């Protein structure tokens, strides 16, 4: 849990990935004891959102390549917490 | 040069201090005998630099070698620049040969472990002197050599790599050990010793009612040798005696004598031997009977002078050399850079110390597997408990250094092999997944040794827990 924006994340040595976790059957994630734990998921969804600022003149020039200016993406993960496994980290 | 006389006096004092036996009074003639033997070995090669004595060599005790040496080193007698360069070129120009030393060692070749003589009768070869005992490995040996002083012209010492290893070290000998003094060689059995050929032994085994406490003698050609099975307190290995060409019929013999366990290092395939005073033994759960080695039994050779009358794996025997190391803890190695070798299903606790890249191995009764799948493509040879691995030549390249940081995970792999009883493709996939997990998490999240720790009760390993959902 980030201490600058209050957004849940899944992090390893490689990097980070925003996540949206839910409890079983339409219930919010409420227990704050999962901070620092290890989460393993076998069934999860990868969601990508696309934002494009186009300037297409009409339908004829749809396939032309010079009519796209700005492109962006946004990737996060959604999965239920019932289908996942939580394992504590054995701190020394 | 008074330096030669000073060195000779130092050698004399060293012999007096840490080589004179404490049981008998020190016979003063031991030092001239040792000096004469050293000079004869020095002059036999005929490559001395004008000096009758090797001024460059200095005596060092076993304890001194253990306490002072901190790096791998190989010391040999009469090795000038030319011989050392030839040895290095033989080792392979790509690899870095071990550094050369000029030292002298004297010790006794004994199978005894330590002061606890019978408490650790594992059959290992040990070099013991007054200072202590240090392990050694020999390609071949003779039973008459044990219990006597021997001069070592060639040796290599390898200290432990990682500080978490309890092994003190080991030594490797290349050439035959030169005897320091004439050993009292006892004569053999003068009277002829009749034996039973494998056909006659098989015929006797066919007679189930005619094996009631009869002490006979059997002989034949060694066909198959089994691995040294280790149990809680008993160690036994089985040798197969049968007439070769055609090697169709063979008779099994189980060796269980503790003091004779050193025969595991002596017997070699193909040669025919003679075994005397063998009785009948019964094994629970096996209808057949296997001959038992008696306490008063001796190992003899066949001397005609006095011996009167879903897929499957293709078993085969292979010979080759080790070139690359894939996973040291899991016993995965590459043969000639083309074939993979898996020692997981044997008990190779004593193979890691000696075997390394630059070693030629002679395998017997190994299984060839193809199209294993699961991320690997090259065929892998996986010997089982039926066969054995015989070392042919030692290596000359230095051991790797990175293994001192990311290699020790052995306990988990052997637990996977033996406790869960996993198949070979599952074992390979498990090793690959464990490497991936270690790269992903370690070392900031968890230390390398913590992640692959032994799965003792009260502290299960995280890797096994993570791998359980697929393995189950």
């Amino acid at each position: 849990a980030s201490s600058h924006k209050g957004c849940l994340q899944l992090r390893d040595q490689s990097g980070s990935l925003p996540c949206l976790l839910l409890a079983k059957h339409s219930q919010p994630l409420s227990d704050p004891r999962l901070i620092g734990c290890l989460v393993r998921a076998e069934r999860f969804q990868l969601i990508v959102e696309r934002d494009v600022r186009s300037s297409f003149p009409s339908w004829k020039e749809l396939s032309m390549p010079g009519f796209i200016q700005k492109q962006q993406a946004r990737v996060y993960v959604q999965f239920f917490l019932a289908d996942a496994l939580i394992l504590p980290v054995p701190r020394p | 040069p008074s330096s030669e006389q000073a060195w000779l006096e130092d050698a004399q004092v060293f012999i007096q201090k840490t080589l004179c036996p404490a049981v008998k009074e020190p016979n003063v003639q031991l030092t001239p005998l040792v000096i004469d033997c050293v000079k004869t070995v020095w002059l036999s090669q005929g490559r001395n630099q004008g000096s009758t004595l090797p001024l460059s060599y200095s005596f060092v005790s076993v304890q001194d070698l253990k306490t002072h040496q901190r790096l791998p080193c190989c010391s040999h007698l009469s090795w000038s620049s030319s011989a050392y360069q030839a040895w290095a070129q033989e080792a392979g120009p790509n690899g870095n040969p071990l550094p050369r030393e000029q030292l002298l060692l004297l010790g006794t070749l004994t199978d005894l472990s330590a002061d606890l003589e019978q408490e650790c009768r594992n059959g290992s070869l040990y070099v013991r002197d007054n200072t202590g005992v240090l392990s050694c490995e020999l390609i071949d040996l003779d039973l008459s050599w044990l219990g006597h002083l021997f001069l070592f012209p060639r040796w290599s010492y390898l200290p432990p790599a990682r500080w978490n290893s309890s092994g003190e070290g080991h030594l490797e000998l290349w050439d035959a050990p030169v005897p320091v003094f004439p050993l009292t060689i006892s004569p053999g059995p003068v009277t002829p010793i009749p034996v039973l050929y494998p056909e006659s032994a098989s015929c006797l085994l066919r007679l189930r009612n005619k094996l009631r406490g009869v002490q006979r003698n059997l002989a034949g050609s060694l066909v198959r040798l089994s691995a040294l099975v280790k149990s809680k307190q008993k160690a036994y290995f089985i040798l197969s005696l049968g007439r070769s060409h055609p090697a169709v019929t063979h008779v099994s013999i189980i060796v269980q004598v503790p003091a004779q366990l050193v025969w595991h290092r002596a017997l070699r395939p193909g040669t025919a031997y003679v075994l005397t005073e063998l009785r009948v033994s019964k094994i629970r759960g096996q209808r057949q009977h296997v001959w038992m080695t008696s306490q008063s039994s001796r190992l003899l050779l066949l001397k005609p002078e006095c011996v009167q009358e879903v897929r499957y794996s293709r078993l085969l025997s292979y010979s080759g050399a080790v070139t690359g190391v894939l996973n040291e803890p899991a016993g995965l190695y590459e043969l000639d850079g083309q074939l993979g070798l898996c020692l997981a299903y044997q008990q190779f606790r004593g193979l890691r110390r000696v075997m390394r890249p630059g070693v030629c191995l002679q395998l017997q009764d190994v299984h060839l597997l193809q199209s294993v799948g699961g991320g690997t493509r090259r065929p892998v040879l996986a010997p089982c408990l039926r066969g054995a691995v015989l070392l042919q030549s030692f290596s000359r390249q230095k051991p790797g250094a990175h293994s001192s940081r990311q290699a020790y995970g052995a306990s988990l792999y052997e637990q996977l092999v033996w406790e869960r009883q996993l198949g070979l493709p599952l074992y390979l996939w498990a090793t690959k997944a464990l490497e991936e997990l270690a790269c992903k998490l370690c070392p900031h999240v968890l230390r390398h040794h913590q992640f692959l720790q032994h799965s003792s009760p009260g502290s299960p390993s995280l890797g096994l827990q993570l791998l359980a959902p697929t393995l189950d």
